[PDB]
């Protein structure tokens, strides 16, 4: 979720002055579109991989995300992209017009909890169409 | 005291601080000595290259001989100060400095306190203050004596240069200095007289010029050389 | 090996004798810099200058001790600089004594340096007692009162001779700063330096001084009434912040690109001249087109002015710090301004802005100097430093406690009675208390070539019998009473030399050992 | 303690060996010298 | 335009301004008595950038070299590469800045720079095309440092337009003794960026890491540093002096490298440190062979420009930033100048200037050390009592806030 | 202890360092270990003295914590960073007891490894403990005491004496006491569905050296360190109900964004272009002052352009600061952080919901340093700390001083359980597992009886740090415990025996309840795992492996 | 102001020669240096003494 720039070279062009303005308010509705989108899923819960060449989550973003309880999670390895769709049963998403209700998944309670300085997001319940079940062990101790 | 606290230090306390200060101060002073007065010597100075320049001014000698001591660059400074708003009195400074440090040293050894011997100083400064209202003599500009400021002009002429670079000399100043004067009497030194090197003939053939001369002329030969009616712009 | 330590640990009852040798030394080296004979100091820095005073906090900040224990006690002349301004030489000085008169007991007697610092509290809250009792209050209003106040510090340095002149200039500077609860900050004291002059025509004068000219010489040198305006902004057109580029493809437009490069600059200049300025004070430079219409209409261009020095003309003048031109009214416009004139001094030029004198904002001003050198400006520049700090203590407070010594030794005499009634383990470290807080009327004697064995004997002898006020004349060295003396310093530098000298020791005390040499 | 620690006179030279490892080298130097002479 | 003059400011801007002479008169040909030996139009036809024809073909160089240290100019005058200068340009005043950006600064400023506003006047009247003025100058010292800031703006006065290029050399954290330099380094960029239009990073310590691991000279001496450091310069020169129109003329420079007005600072690159193009095409971006301390490779590039030199042709170059663009694309920017005349004693070099968002490491350092290690409000009063306020300071560490957040904003 | 280093060994050759096995490497372990044991040993306590480091710069830090003396002394061995590691897992968990689990590791090497010379295996002896540490946990929930019949706040009044002394402070516990107990109640907030956690780096420590501790003020509120952006600004906001608002934006000059290239034919729209710009930021501005935010606050900088307005309207300005303040001054405030102004509609707006309240603020001169003093919070109460010492180091011995006070109270509220302090809990489990595996009988009564003993370490540790005669103490105070622990249930006075013990100030026996020495139960709990964790990854250690740094 | 005169009295006794008269703190130097030695004789005294 970032500004416009695609993948070949863009070069934007500013001939008027009404132009300064307006580029800035289509691109604070390029954000909220696909934010408004977003809640006609009442999708609640958001998992951004590791983003190249550009931020994942622009703060811009953030505000709108932020105002309409939606968690946000970026930084995320390439790798863990089959085992969350393995074990939660949710399909990715990488376009808006492949973003449907169905393709999501479910939990009862998504909760970082925080332990003495160890801040962890655990998954509450899974229940899906999924033969291939995960599961997630944590390890504490005095050193690394 | 200082050396468990410093691994490395120097320390000079309670007769060698005394004695540095006079000793430093006769060393400066034995310098500029010779320089005071109007058949003093000449001193020039050449740095790294040789470069080459010559004068009597003690601020010259002092703010181009770079000197360790702790007490002769407070006398850099004061010689130095007192001569860039003045324009005289430079060595007058260090021979006061120079002397009154050795005339109270032969009372700090007797064993007189420092602090009772610098009121004296105080108090007496103050009397030479009311002295001086008593000394001088009222003078009035409105007679324009040029008399007057020719024998002014030779009193710091002679010091610096000879008879034949005095008297050559001292005219192009009372010229510069006479136009000075004005109704509004408001005194402009910096922005009216101005000096500008110039490798000529010889130094006897100093002139006066009234108006404003620059350092550059026409480029292109057709441009006019002389001009009798130029109006600026 | 093993980790980057073990070279040779100083450990047990060493490594506290080394600290209780290590801070007397520092009090040594400034022993002979307190009361009125004493001596100064000059200190060469490695860079190429030179500090000559007799102030301990200035002597200890160009000093440097390779060693952690005297580098906590170079650190307490910051306490007290930067909470007054005065007494500095007296912290450094008494924590010397206490931190060696409880040696002894740490050495021998074995009391643990815990235990010390129990009695030392008890002591210190009895010396907040007795030094709120001694202390006298002084009318705030008086001035007789206040110049013989601000030169009872003066005393002390080169400028006494001048006193009945710095005791005047203090208290003008003072009340200019002085809010009317009473707050008052030295930020705004300008300490601008002018080399050679006499002191006498030296005098503070309200308002500001530049060392600029103007730019343009038809420009007006003298005003009778000017009317400053700040202006923060470059007058003259920028580049600007976006990748911008223009690309020309007629002849007819890089002539207009320069002609509206004129026409921006007209339109800045011309919206100035709708309240019609005097005087227009620039922070960044100016432009050699703009500075030529501003003359069109009569103001007064300057170079570029650091924003310190715009922030005083703000209060002086009562204008704002404007930089939107577009938004310039008439009522942010500056007015009130006494005078206009610039002096010729061979260094630089001076322009000088006079106030009319006639609730509001602070006044601001500058204090003119007229030394004899580089170094006496700066030698008297820290006088009024400490000259005009302690005429913020008697508005914050109006006590005022007994000079000369006199105070530090009532909380040695009744510390000393009280400690015979204090019967326990705690006798021995509070009565040591008393024997440093008569170390300071001690080294007055010392510096006044007296005989401190007779003196402190009858000194004592007559502080109980004859008044609390007593003291030793430091000039001629006999017991005179600070009453008929006529010089009086405020509490507030008593408590914190009280203060600050105790809580020294109780963290000097808990060292144990000194490990040097482990990483950065 | 400092960081000298010195008990004899040439610690550097001087290597103590300990354990089955130290007499494993004394057999195994003994077959090297009777390897020799075995032939 | 036609001419550029060069300010030369301070110990070490001598020094390095004494070496570039050394390596430019060379370069286009000129023994240091000012005779031309050259062979021939090449090196003739642009000398006029630099040099003024005197009658008689004593060419001289309009080189402004200046310090309140007189034995740094005189060593170099009594030098070798001491009949070019003209006698005259040397201005020198005692006593020393004293390593203190704030008293050498306004003291000498008081009274160099006049002397230097006037020598900067008629000596370059006599030209007929200004275009702006190269300083070099020290970022942490004391002349350098104040006198430098005093003379941008100054000429910034008198020259409104005329470019300002500066090569300033960046403290060294580790080999840089004094305390005092991080607290000079910021009040010098405080004015840097408000005035000049394009400058240089050097960074000694950056200096010695290449001076040891690719010349592996035991122990750098400032010679070896300076050494390198003109080789950069010349190449930027050569940018300039030479007839070509891919870069031409330092106005062009500028607008090429310079996305918006505050960011001057650029990173330069040169190889080969001691051949073919794609031989030298990884020496230029080997994070290695950066002069900066920060890394490049954690940063971003914003806009690149390689100056080769020797025999190139248009497409080896070309292929090469084809080949390079594909595999460095996380790290579409490209500019190429070809240049025909090749470095003195080696066959073909190529210099390697990149904005990049890398600098504001290099800022972040810097500001650490003046905050942090000037919370303690230490060695201050050296700076209070030459006259200027704490206020300035507090407007000083305010506006790098200011660069780091640029940096951050065009996004890292 | 070793000497004679091993000999290099031709028939294994490994690259890099050589091998060494053998029981050198567990003497050399322990070895290690006393050379950072004997360094905390001292500091143990308030008869304990800390030591000093020098950073080699001139700085040095005075510190009588163990996270942080362990921090500095960077261990180059590799049985010294467990310890090192594990003091700074401890104080960012509980902070505290962080000597002491340091000691108690050290005392468990020592004596683990005298039974490895005893000739049993570590296997039983790791056994011997762990059966031992869950008797142990059992035995602390015994002597757990509900605090009842108290008068107000005095049961967290005396339980932060016994964390606030082993410092330069605790002669000033009387008057720290109150306001660090005052401070927690008054950041109490309800999270996580129930949950009221108090917490830290909430309350804030400003470095100003002046007065002295004893007169440190308490301000009911925020505080926090910033400079005013323009001078001219008014210090002090008068009338109640100060609007805040809190902001992330950046009012510094607008610049379009990157991949921007602006390219004009027609001269004329410079003037408009620039004019946008600034007008961008002059409408965002625009709106704000209007709503009558009397105090804004920020993140990004704000440049002169923006600062005139405030300067005629009379607003306060803020510049550079960090994340997490504001934060916690708009929970206090009642604001809301917002990182980027917009709106869910097509238009870009300012609403009044998102301004704070508070009653006063006013910028308090601390004798050199600006700092905004807010009080009189309308949402939620906060809280602010305003330390005061002789100089800066001191001042940084306060910091982690109340850091760990403040960390102490912080858990003493989470369990309403407290346990006594004063060596009587090692007192106790000494006696209790002496007594325990006489019935096992054959191997382990040997293993779990130096344990019992390695816990006696800390009062002996106490008493010679005071200088006094230890083993008098240590008669008194395991015959006590014995006595208490073997009488009848119903027995008054003896049972109370297992309530006191050492004290080091006196010198005598009295009772803990009176004295007030007093600890939290979580103290205790998950700090003999940690140093049983830490015993046990170097016990079972056997040979030691290096390899030389390429 | 960067090297001192170094004590004119060079001249006289030669470096190796150290004078720490009075006034300066010859006692003060004195009687402290000596605690070390005064420690050691007193840890020794008595029938109880350290060897
Ligand atoms: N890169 C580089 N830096 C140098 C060289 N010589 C000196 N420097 C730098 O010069 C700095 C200090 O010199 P300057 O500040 O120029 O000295 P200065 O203030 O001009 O000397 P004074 O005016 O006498 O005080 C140090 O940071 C050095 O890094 C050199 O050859 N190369
Ligand atoms: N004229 C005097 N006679 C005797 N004692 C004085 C006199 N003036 C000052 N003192 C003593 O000297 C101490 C320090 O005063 P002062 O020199 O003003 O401060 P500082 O030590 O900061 O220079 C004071 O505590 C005071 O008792
Ligand atoms: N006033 C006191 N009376 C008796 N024991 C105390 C007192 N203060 C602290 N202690 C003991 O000292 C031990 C260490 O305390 P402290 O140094 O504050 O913690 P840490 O070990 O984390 O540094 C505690 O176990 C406690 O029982
Ligand atoms: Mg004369
Ligand atoms: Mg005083
Ligand atoms: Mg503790």
């Amino acid at each position: 979720i970032s500004p416009p720039k695609p993948d070949t070279e863009n070069n934007i062009i500013v001939n008027d002055y009404r132009q300064m303005d307006k580029i800035l308010k289509e691109e604070r509705a390029y954000l909220l579109n696909i934010c408004k989108k977003i809640k006609k899923a009442k999708c609640n819960v958001l998992l951004i991989q590791k983003s190249i060449l550009r931020d994942a989550v622009n703060d811009l973003a953030l505000h709108f995300l932020s105002k309409l309880n939606i968690m946000v999670v970026k930084d995320i390895e390439r790798e863990e992209i089959e085992f969350l769709s393995k074990g939660l049963g949710c399909k990715p998403i990488a376009d808006i017009e492949l973003f449907t209700e169905d393709r999501l998944g479910s939990a009862d309670l998504v909760e970082e909890i925080d332990s003495d300085g160890s801040k962890i997001v655990r998954v509450t319940g899974i229940r899906n169409n999924n033969a291939r079940p995960t599961v997630s062990v944590v390890i504490r101790g005095a050193n690394n | 005291s200082l050396q468990l606290l410093n691994p490395k230090a120097e320390s000079l306390r309670r007769d060698a601080a005394l004695k540095v200060n006079v000793t430093s101060a006769e060393g400066l002073q034995s310098v500029l000595e010779t320089n005071l007065g109007p058949k003093g010597t000449l001193k020039m100075l050449v740095d790294g290259a040789g470069n080459i320049k010559l004068t009597k001014d003690g601020k010259v000698l002092l703010t181009e001989m770079q000197i360790q001591s702790p007490t002769a660059v407070l006398i850099a400074r004061a010689a130095a100060a007192q001569d860039e708003i003045t324009g005289d009195g430079t060595t007058t400074v260090v021979c006061l400095v120079g002397e009154l440090l050795r005339q109270a040293h032969r009372f700090i050894q007797e064993g007189v306190h420092p602090r009772i011997i610098t009121d004296g100083f105080e108090i007496a400064r103050k009397e030479s203050m009311k002295f001086l209202d008593e000394f001088k003599i009222s003078k009035t500009n409105l007679s324009n004596d040029r008399e007057f400021l020719l024998q002014v002009a030779r009193s710091s002429l002679l010091t610096k240069v000879d008879a034949d670079l005095t008297e050559v000399l001292t005219p192009i100043v009372t010229d510069a200095v006479l136009s000075v004067y004005d109704a509004q009497a408001d005194n402009l030194d910096l922005h009216m007289v101005e000096i500008m090197q110039m490798q000529h003939l010889s130094p006897k053939d100093t002139t006066f010029i009234k108006g404003l001369v620059l350092d550059h002329g026409g480029r292109h030969p057709d441009m006019p050389t002389r001009v009798k009616n130029a109006y600026v712009l | 090996v093993f980790m980057n330590a073990s070279q040779e640990r100083t450990t047990g009852r060493q490594a506290q004798i080394s600290n209780i040798t290590a801070a007397k030394a520092v009090a040594d080296v400034i022993r002979t810099c307190l009361g009125p004979k004493a001596m100064l100091k000059m200190l060469l820095d490695p860079m190429g200058g030179l500090v000559l005073t007799n102030d301990g906090h200035a002597i200890l900040r160009e000093i440097d001790v390779a060693h952690p224990a005297a580098k906590s006690m170079l650190e307490l002349s910051r306490t007290q600089d930067e909470e007054v301004g005065d007494g500095t030489t007296t912290v450094i000085i008494l924590a010397g004594e206490i931190l060696a008169q409880c040696a002894p007991y740490l050495i021998e007697k074995n009391i643990h340096p815990v235990i010390i610092i129990q009695a030392l509290k008890k002591a210190l809250t009895d010396a907040l007692e007795v030094i709120k009792q001694v202390s006298k209050p002084v009318d705030v209003e008086n001035d007789a009162a206040m110049k013989k106040l601000i030169q009872a510090s003066i005393g002390t340095k080169y400028v006494i001779h001048w006193s009945e002149k710095m005791c005047e200039l203090a208290l003008d500077a003072v009340k200019t700063v002085r809010k009317d609860f009473e707050i008052d900050i030295k930020r705004y004291v300008r300490v601008e330096k002018i080399p050679g002059g006499d002191v006498l025509d030296s005098r503070v004068l309200k308002g500001v001084l530049l060392n600029k000219d103007v730019v343009h010489p038809k420009m007006s040198r003298h005003i009778e009434n000017p009317r400053v305006v700040l202006l923060d902004c470059p007058l003259e057109y920028k580049k600007g912040e976006s990748q911008t580029n223009i690309e020309i493809e007629k002849e007819e437009d890089w002539n207009r690109i320069l002609q509206i490069e004129e026409e921006q600059v007209q339109l800045m200049c011309e919206q100035i001249l709708a309240v019609r300025p005097t005087l227009v004070i620039t922070e960044k430079g100016v432009s050699d087109l703009a500075q030529h219409y501003l003359l069109k209409g009569g103001c007064s261009v300057l170079r570029r002015v650091k924003k310190s020095d715009n922030n005083r003309i703000a209060r002086v003048t009562g204008a704002t710090i404007v930089n939107r031109v577009e938004d310039l009214k008439e009522s942010d416009v500056g007015t009130n301004c006494g005078l206009f004139k610039v002096e010729m001094i061979g260094d630089e030029y001076f322009s000088f802005l006079d106030n009319c004198k006639e609730s509001g904002l602070q006044k601001a001003c500058t204090i003119m100097l007229r030394g004899g050198s580089k170094d006496i400006l700066n030698e008297i520049d820290r006088n009024l430093q400490d000259a005009m700090a302690v005429a913020r203590n008697v508005m914050l407070s109006p006590s005022l406690s007994p000079g000369g010594g006199a105070t530090e030794m009532a909380v040695s005499v009744k510390l000393a009675e009280k400690a015979k009634q204090l019967e326990g383990i705690q006798q021995w470290p509070y009565q040591a208390v008393a024997d440093a807080m008569e170390c300071i009327p001690r080294t007055l004697i010392q510096n006044a070539g007296g005989d401190p064995i007779r003196l402190l004997s009858q000194l004592r002898a007559k502080h109980a019998q004859g008044n609390f006020t007593t003291g030793i004349d430091g000039d001629k060295g006999k017991i005179v009473d600070m009453v008929s003396y006529g010089i009086w310093e405020p509490e507030v530098i008593k408590q914190q030399s009280v203060k600050t000298a105790i809580e020294s020791a109780c963290l000097l005390l808990r060292v144990d050992d000194i490990v040097s040499g482990v990483r950065k | 303690m400092g960081r000298p620690f010195i008990i004899v006179k040439d610690q550097g030279n001087k290597k103590r060996q300990h354990g089955l490892e130290a007499k494993k080298s004394h057999i195994l130097a003994a077959r090297s010298v009777a390897s020799i002479i075995k032939t | 335009m036609r001419e550029i003059i060069h300010i030369s400011t301070g110990q070490c801007g001598n020094q390095i301004g004494a070496a570039f002479w050394e390596t430019i008169c060379g370069e286009h040909g000129l023994d240091f008595n000012g005779t031309y030996h050259g062979h021939d139009d090449i090196q003739k036809e642009r000398l006029n950038v630099y040099f003024n024809e005197a009658s008689s073909g004593k060419w001289v160089p309009r080189s402004i070299n200046v310090d309140l240290e007189p034995g740094t100019i005189d060593a170099v005058r009594n030098s070798a590469i001491g009949n070019l200068f003209r006698p005259d340009n040397y201005i020198f005043g005692q006593s020393s800045a004293g390593n203190v950006w704030a008293k050498g600064h306004y003291t000498e400023g008081a009274e160099l720079v006049d002397s230097v506003m006037d020598v900067i006047r008629r000596e370059a009247e006599g030209c007929d095309s200004l275009q702006g003025f190269q300083i070099t100058h020290s970022l942490g010292g004391g002349t350098g440092s104040g006198m430098g800031t005093l003379l941008i703006s100054k000429i910034r006065e008198e020259f409104p337009d005329r470019m300002m290029a500066t090569f300033s050399v960046l403290p060294s954290p580790k080999t840089s003794d004094t305390v005092v330099e991080p607290y000079n380094a910021t009040l010098s960029v405080h004015q840097l960026v408000e005035h000049s239009d394009e400058t240089f990073c050097i960074d000694n310590e950056a200096l010695y890491d290449i001076c040891q691991r690719t010349l592996k000279l035991n122990q750098p001496s400032y010679g070896d540093l300076n050494n390198l450091v003109s080789s950069v310069m010349s190449g930027v020169t050569t940018s300039l002096r030479y007839p070509g129109q891919l870069n031409s003329d330092l106005r062009k420079l500028a607008v090429n490298l310079v996305p918006f007005p505050r960011l001057h600072f650029f990173m330069v690159g040169y190889a080969p440190l001691t051949l073919t193009v794609p031989e030298l095409t990884q020496q230029m971006f080997d994070a290695k062979n950066m002069m900066a301390a920060a890394d490049p490779r954690n940063g971003r590039y914003l806009t690149v420009a390689a100056f080769f030199r020797g025999k190139v042709s248009v497409k080896e170059v070309e292929d090469e930033m084809h080949k390079v663009q594909s595999k460095n694309s996380d790290y579409n920017n490209v500019q190429t100048a070809v240049c025909s005349v090749a470095p003195q004693g080696l066959d073909m070099a190529a210099t390697f200037i990149a904005n990049s968002t890398s600098i504001q490491e290099l800022f972040k350092r810097v500001g650490d050390q003046f905050s942090a290690m000037f919370k303690r409000k230490a060695f201050l009063h050296w700076y209070t009592s030459e006259g200027m306020d704490e206020l300035e300071f507090s407007e000083a560490e305010s506006n790098m806030n200011d660069l780091v957040s640029e940096y951050q904003q065009y996004q890292e | 202890m070793s000497q004679l280093f091993n000999n290099s060994r031709s028939d294994t050759l490994f690259l890099g360092g050589e091998k060494i096995s053998g029981d050198d490497i567990r003497n050399q372990n322990v070895l290690a270990t006393m050379a950072v044991a004997n360094v905390v040993k001292s500091s143990l306590g308030p008869v304990g003295l800390d030591k000093m480091l020098v950073d080699d710069i001139g700085d040095f830090t005075v510190t009588n914590d163990g996270a942080t003396i362990l921090s500095l002394l960077d261990v180059q061995h590799p049985a010294g960073k467990i310890l090192v590691e594990l003091a700074q897992q401890q104080d960012r968990e509980i902070g505290d007891g962080t000597t002491s689990v340091v000691i108690i590791a050290s005392e468990l090497l020592k004596r683990a490894n005298e039974l490895v010379k005893n000739k049993i295996h570590p296997t039983t002896i790791i056994t011997g403990f762990r059966v031992a540490l869950r008797e142990a946990i059992r035995f602390i929930n015994e002597v757990l005491s509900t605090s009842v019949d108290t008068l107000g706040k005095e049961t967290l009044i005396n339980i932060a004496k016994t964390s606030m002394s082993s410092k330069i402070i605790g002669a000033d516990s009387d008057f720290f006491s109150n306001m660090v107990v005052d401070a927690l109640l008054a950041v109490k907030t309800q999270n996580s569905k129930g949950e009221i956690k108090y917490p830290v780096k909430a309350v804030n420590v400003l470095k100003a050296h002046g007065k002295s501790a004893t007169e440190s003020l308490l301000v009911p509120g925020y505080a926090l360190n910033c400079t005013v952006a323009s001078q001219a600004m008014p210090k002090r906001i008068a009338g109640g109900n100060v609007k805040i608002a809190c902001l992330d934006l950046n009012l510094q000059k607008a610049r379009m964004a990157m991949g921007v290239q602006i390219n004009i034919d027609d001269p004329e729209q410079l003037e408009q272009i620039r004019k946008r710009e600034a007008g961008i930021v002059l409408e965002r501005v625009k709106k704000i002052i209007d709503a009558g935010a009397q105090v804004v606050l920020t993140t990004k900088g704000i440049d002169d352009l923006c600062l005139k307005e405030f300067v005629e309207a009379k607003i306060m300005g803020v510049r550079r600061c960090k994340k997490e303040d504001l934060r916690r001054i708009a929970r206090a405030t009642g604001a809301t952080l917002v990182s980027s102004m917009s709106n869910l509609e097509g238009e870009e707006t300012f609403e009044s919901s998102y301004l704070g309240l508070c009653d006063e603020v006013v910028q308090a001169k601390f004798s050199d340093d600006e700092c905004i003093l807010i009080k009189g919070t309308s949402k939620h109460s906060s809280s602010s700390i305003i330390l005061r010492g002789a100089n800066d180091y001191s001042l940084d011995e306060m910091e982690r001083s109340l850091h760990d006070s403040l960390s102490v109270v912080k858990r003493t509220l989470e369990s309403g359980n407290v346990v006594p302090g004063g060596g009587c809990v090692e007192a106790a489990l000494n006696i209790y597992l002496d007594n325990f595996a006489t019935t096992v009988g054959s191997r382990e009564q040997l293993a779990i009886a130096e344990f019992a003993a390695a816990l006696l370490i800390i009062p002996k540790t106490l008493a010679v740090n005071a200088a006094k005669d230890s083993s008098e103490l240590v008669a008194k105070l395991r015959s006590y415990h014995a006595a208490s622990q073997m009488a009848k249930p119903e027995d008054v006075k003896r049972r109370s025996y297992r309530n006191y013990g050492l004290d080091l100030i006196r010198g005598k026996i009295v009772d803990e309840i009176h004295a007030g020495v007093l600890e939290p139960t979580i103290s205790k709990v998950k700090s003999l795992k940690s140093a049983l964790e830490a015993c046990v990854a170097i016990l079972r250690i056997d040979t030691m492996i290096t390899v030389d740094p390429e | 102001s960067l090297r001192l005169p170094q004590n004119p009295n060079a001249g006289l006794f030669k470096q190796g020669y150290n004078s720490y008269s009075n006034a300066d703190g010859q006692i003060i130097k004195s009687i402290a240096a000596i605690r070390e030695l005064h420690q050691m004789c007193l840890t020794s005294m008595g029938p109880c003494g350290r060897n």
